[PDB]
């Protein structure tokens, strides 16, 4: 059934599962033409497929060439996502295939289910949570590898860096989503907060700064303060 | 014209014969129904005055034997039986008619209603859906579950309708996932029509038998099956011109005959709004759409 606040700790048991987020699969810019009509220009995008227990991210890059000559692209984009997630599962050793896939948007259920018919025992589930994975293109190193791609490409990351060496996946995922929530609500401020201090760097193999335990605490408090301020602003509260 | 005599009527019951019905009182001298048009399938059905639950009945065809009703006080219901002795049967029928103890199948001559609801219904196909091959007639009731329902318990008493499932390997060809799931023409025309039904008349007959079981017994699985068969066609972009014109008629008479008060549990909101306004076939059911809008505008 649906994932919600109640069955939230199931994400961190030892049953393998993936989140799928499709919000950045089909991305466009809107502009005016010479005659003064409006046209879209697609840019490269991506599938955000994530094991919340281990941090393994399967970043499938969606090259604009995929759209060439297609109609009803926002609909096509849901089927492509399902096609790519299916191919990933098929590519994995049996003992590595997920027992569940959680889609972040209910429109993906039907395309994935159809594409997963070969895997009747993999459960496709929606969620009521409001996860912020659409901000994943505010993570510089992810936006760069998508925007520089010249063909379809799969790129593997750990979205937790080495955090799990010191914290539980419960805590890791909560830090991940607080970070992404801040980036989504005010990207400029969020980024200012992460990178204000030049003496704290990002390892070549990492996505985020190598904060110490105490510094992570100051960071998380800043992101919370950011989120609440933006909320007060949005609603005049 | 044919006759179905009853031995007696020991308990108070509402009797249906096709789309007609009559109240019969406990131990009223009632001995059967006469003047039944040869040439079609028929259904004779029962609702005890004491148990408004469980409507039950029998599909039959008079060309396939001499059939009669007899109440069984062990099992508590009106049972259809076959008399193999032709002479003995003419003898009972003639004696009861003479004693005028029979109601006349009350057909208005302008009225093709029943024909139009059973045009494609064959008794040979019925007896594969309700498998009980020691009998030439077929028993159905409110509570009988279908084979697809049994999958998601007793198989002797199941309705073996043809299983339709939009999210199955049957329905979806590998590599044409998106295509086959948005445009079901492959599933309708190759898998179902050419594959399983062989022709549109058998498809149409099951559709029609499913609706009539839903309508007469409130059989929930039969309503499910009816709506599935409609959706498959309406969600197919390529459908023989002759099938669409016949479907529009089929559905017209079905909507026209339904009890107005039952339109809430017998008509699935989603499927009909899809067929009439969203599907490929939205413009192809002109009689069906006109009668739905004018009789059941609320549901849309």
């Amino acid at each position: 059934g649906a994932m919600n606040s109640s069955n939230y700790a199931e994400l961190f048991n030892n049953d393998i599962k993936l989140f799928v987020d499709d919000t950045n699969v089909y991305r466009v810019t809107v502009h005016k033409t010479f005659e003064g009509n409006v046209a879209t220009k697609a840019i490269n995008g991506c599938i955000f497929t994530l094991n919340p227990k281990t941090g393994h991210l399967f970043l499938k890059i969606i090259h604009t060439s995929v759209w060439a000559g297609q109609k009803r692209l926002s609909q096509l984009a849901k089927w492509k996502t399902a096609e790519e997630v299916s191919a990933l599962v098929r590519s994995l050793p049996k003992e590595e295939q997920p027992k569940q896939i959680i889609v972040t948007r209910k429109a993906m259920l039907d395309p994935l289910e159809v594409h997963m018919l070969d895997f009747p025992n993999i459960a496709i589930r929606p969620t009521e949570l409001r996860l912020p994975f659409s901000a994943a293109m505010s993570i510089d190193k992810l936006s760069d590898v998508v925007m520089k791609a010249t063909e379809p490409q799969m790129v593997l990351f750990n979205i937790y860096d080495d955090w799990l060496d010191r914290i539980s996946s419960y805590t890791a995922f909560s830090r991940l989503t607080l970070l992404l929530r801040a980036l989504k609500t005010n990207e400029e401020s969020a980024k200012m907060i992460l990178l204000s201090d030049p003496t704290i760097t990002i390892k070549s193999y990492h996505l985020w700064p190598s904060f110490t335990d105490e510094q992570w605490i100051t960071i998380e408090s800043q992101m919370r303060d950011l989120i609440l301020t933006e909320y007060g602003r949005k609603y005049n509260v | 014209m044919n006759t179905v005599p009853f031995t007696s009527a020991p308990i108070e019951v509402t009797i249906g014969i096709d789309q007609y019905s009559f109240n019969v009182k406990e131990n009223q001298p009632f001995h059967g129904i006469k003047d039944i048009p040869i040439g079609h399938v028929h259904v004779i059905h029962f609702q005890h005055a004491d148990n408004s639950s469980m409507r039950y009945g029998y599909w039959f065809d008079c060309r396939m034997g001499n059939f009669y009703i007899q109440y069984d006080p062990k099992d508590g219901l009106y049972k259809m039986m076959e008399e193999r002795d032709g002479a003995k049967f003419e003898n009972i029928v003639h004696n009861f008619k003479e004693r005028q103890m029979m109601v006349s199948y009350p057909k208005i001559d302008e009225d093709d209603t029943w024909y139009n609801l059973t045009e494609f219904v064959q008794m040979d196909k019925i007896r594969k859906i309700v498998r009980k091959d020691e009998n030439q007639f077929s028993y159905v009731d409110s509570s009988m579950t279908t084979v697809q329902e049994n999958e998601l318990s007793d198989p002797a008493h199941s309705l073996n309708y043809t299983v339709i499932n939009f999210k199955s390997r049957e329905a979806i060809r590998p590599g044409h996932e998106m295509e086959d799931f948005l445009d079901k023409s492959y599933y309708l025309n190759t898998v179902m029509l050419q594959g399983i039904f062989k022709n549109s008349s058998n498809y149409f007959g099951e559709l029609q038998f499913a609706f009539l079981n839903a309508m007469f017994f409130g059989n929930y699985g039969s309503s499910l099956q009816w709506h599935a068969m409609i959706e498959l066609i309406c969600s197919s972009a390529t459908v023989p011109k002759h099938m669409l014109d016949k479907l529009d008629e089929i559905l017209y008479y079905q909507i026209k005959t339904l009890p107005e008060q039952y339109s809430d549990i017998l008509l699935n909101e989603r499927v009909w709004n899809i067929c009439l306004y969203s599907s490929f076939q939205k413009n192809s059911l002109h009689n069906t759409e006109k009668i739905m809008e004018n009789k059941y505008p609320e549901l849309l």
